[PDB]
């Protein structure tokens, strides 16, 4: 009796879309003029969004459309359109999906493997939906976005116990541009997120310096660090020291040197012959790249300094 | 069992009966009368005041639920048939026999129904059945006659 | 056995501790279905129907009924079946609707009132069941160790209370139970512990 076109829509979160509705009761065709839109039949479309398309065709839009709970075995919108009281019970489904999906790339210091991750917490409004990648490669690293690009080819991942989807990209070029984007995949179609690009300079993990040493000085006072600067990479950065008096909980206070070249500091301590824990990481320091994981502990020896004033 | 107690049991049956119905999401605001040409055969709008009529009422919405697989329709159907039990017994204690009437026999088109508009004939239908629920508790509110 | 505050399910057990110094035989539950109410005068059924439940680790045999039905009378017991024959033991006829459980009362608020020097207590009944419900209430000093006074509410309508301190500088800590008026039930959870505020309430009374 009442037809809807079109009647399946599938489209993102932020667009708009529109409706159309013809209606026909008692072998008469009621005039467009009358004709009112419900939204799940619980809540009154204002008539500011309606249109007249023809005579006898209604129109109704939608603007900032959103997110679309899933209630029961049901998943799905409906909309009505009908004339002042009586209403046909034929509906059109709506099907609104949250495409932006965070996706979070690592590159190893090693420069050889990247280690990229994403979750899909945010899928419980659709279930049984194709879930895909798609990265292009680009020579030049990445830039400005033009527009999406029409090449693309797949690349699977598989599912660990933390329910993030992970997978690795090997081997990896240190200077070209991988723009990748997940894309959701349905029997109404597919919808496609939007892209990123990734440097793999940029997002490099330098490895954590070792063979870290502190002692106390002797008739100095002051506290000698030594280590070796990590391989990995070979740029100028920044260093970060954290030491404290060791035992099971300890009071930590932060210190930082910006001298790459630099390779030890000195800094007195109020304490004589404390055993002290010392950590040390390396990081880039225009803020490009992740932090390093803590070293290993270095403790210190307990030996008199200097001769006493009061004995 | 004294009449009064059970008054009392199915007037407690028919709150818990709306309780759990008001809990379902679908049903938050739906009204309790509608138009829909499509869905005549299910029970409301005019008021009901006769036993028998009630019964084939309760029996109607009874088979309506029937096609639904949900566990709180399940629920909703053996409260239905607690409450049908209760009635009988009531009437019965008034020296007025009500004879046992299933539903309706022409209901075939309910399943073409359901494949048209499912979704509707269950969200209208649970509403209905919710406001004759609340006509339910008036109507012994009133002392209704045989 | 009880039904849960949903009224969705219905559990329970029965013992076998001292039952454990006869062994060797087999164990079932037998139930059966009456139409409205249980009984008024027991007689032996013919027609029974068995369930198959399991046994839980602290030695009570778990059993469960879903779905139930809350004005339906349940006539259960338990046979012995020994190498040479087999027992009945006595049946017993509950209702789910009189050993409902309820919920704890859920946002259960405490305040000292202004210019007023009385504690009051807010609360908000459960969703089930839609029945009389009498209210048990239990505060004290908070601290390590509490020296707590009961409290009882007869009325259903009521949602607040007020009651008198001795102390109006200390921090309170209030609980709330409900039950059925009737008493066909058994006593709910202790609601969720609420802190008072520490504030002035009237003005200085000496310099
Ligand atoms: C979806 O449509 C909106 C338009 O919303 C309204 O449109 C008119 C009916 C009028 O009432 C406006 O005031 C409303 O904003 C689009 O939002 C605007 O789109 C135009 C066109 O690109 C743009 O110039 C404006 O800046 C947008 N408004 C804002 C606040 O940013 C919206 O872009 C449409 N969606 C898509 C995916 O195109
Ligand atoms: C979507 O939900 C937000 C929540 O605050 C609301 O502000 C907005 O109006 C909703 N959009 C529509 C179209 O109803
Ligand atoms: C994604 O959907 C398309 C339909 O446009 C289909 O061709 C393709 O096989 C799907 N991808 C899967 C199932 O991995
Ligand atoms: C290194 O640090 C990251 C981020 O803090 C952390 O996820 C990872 O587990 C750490 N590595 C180890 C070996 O603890
Ligand atoms: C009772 O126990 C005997 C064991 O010898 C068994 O053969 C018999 O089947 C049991 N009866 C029932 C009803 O299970
Ligand atoms: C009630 O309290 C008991 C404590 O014995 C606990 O095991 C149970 O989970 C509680 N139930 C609810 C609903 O809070």
């Amino acid at each position: 009796d009442v037809i809807y076109f079109p009647p399946k829509i599938l489209t993102s979160v932020g667009s708009n879309v529109s409706f159309h509705c013809i209606y026909k009761k008692e072998n008469k065709i009621v005039p467009s003029k009358e004709i009112v839109w419900w939204m799940n039949l619980a809540e009154k479309i204002p008539q500011s969004q309606y249109d007249v398309v023809s005579d006898h065709v209604s129109k109704v839009t939608f603007f900032n459309l959103n997110e679309t709970k899933p209630r029961g075995k049901f998943t799905y919108d409906a909309v009505y359109c009908c004339n002042e009281h009586e209403c046909h019970h034929r509906y059109a489904e709506l099907y609104v999906i949250d495409v932006n999906i965070n996706i979070s790339c690592e590159t190893d210091g090693y420069l050889t493997k990247m280690t990229c991750r994403w979750s899909t917490s945010t899928i419980q409004s659709l279930a049984e939906s194709t879930l895909q990648l798609r990265y292009h490669r680009s020579s030049l690293y990445c830039s400005d976005i033009p527009s999406i690009h029409p090449i693309s080819e797949p690349k699977d991942c598989y599912l660990q116990s933390d329910g993030f989807y992970e997978c690795i990209f090997q081997p990896i070029f240190l200077l070209s541009g991988y723009t990748m984007w997940i894309r959701i995949n349905h029997s109404l179609g597919s919808l496609d997120s939007p892209p990123t690009c990734v440097l793999p300079d940029s997002v490099v993990k330098p490895l954590p310096p070792s063979s870290v040493k502190a002692e106390i000085t002797i008739n100095i006072g002051l506290l000698k660090i030594s280590w070796e600067k990590p391989v990995f990479p070979e740029n100028n950065l920044q260093f970060q020291i954290r030491y404290g008096l060791s035992g099971k909980e300890v009071q930590w206070k932060m210190y930082e040197v910006y001298d790459a070249k630099s390779k030890s500091v000195s800094l007195p301590v109020p304490d004589l012959c404390a055993v002290y824990a010392v950590q040390v990481r390396c990081k880039r320091l225009d803020g490009l790249g992740y932090w390093s994981n803590w070293s290993n502990p270095a403790y210190t020896v307990v030996m008199d300094i200097k001769v006493p004033m009061r004995g | 069992v004294p009449i009064q107690k059970v008054q009392d049991d199915t007037k407690t049956l028919i709150k818990t009966i709306v309780t759990r119905i008001n809990d379902i999401s679908h049903t938050q605001s739906v009204s309790s009368k509608q138009k829909v040409t499509g869905l005549d055969f299910i029970p409301g709008l005019h008021p009901i005041l006769t036993l028998s009529k009630m019964d084939q009422t309760l029996a109607v919405y009874q088979q309506i639920l029937t096609s639904m697989p949900s566990r709180n329709v399940i629920q909703i159907s053996n409260d239905l048939e607690n409450l049908r039990d209760l009635l009988h017994v009531l009437a019965f204690s008034k020296s007025c026999h009500l004879p046992w009437a299933s539903g309706l026999e022409t209901l075939d088109s309910l399943g073409g129904v359901l494949e048209a508009s499912g979704y509707s004939t269950e969200v209208v239908a649970l509403s209905r059945l919710q406001g004759s629920l609340q006509d339910m508790l008036w109507q012994l509110d009133l002392s209704p006659g045989c």
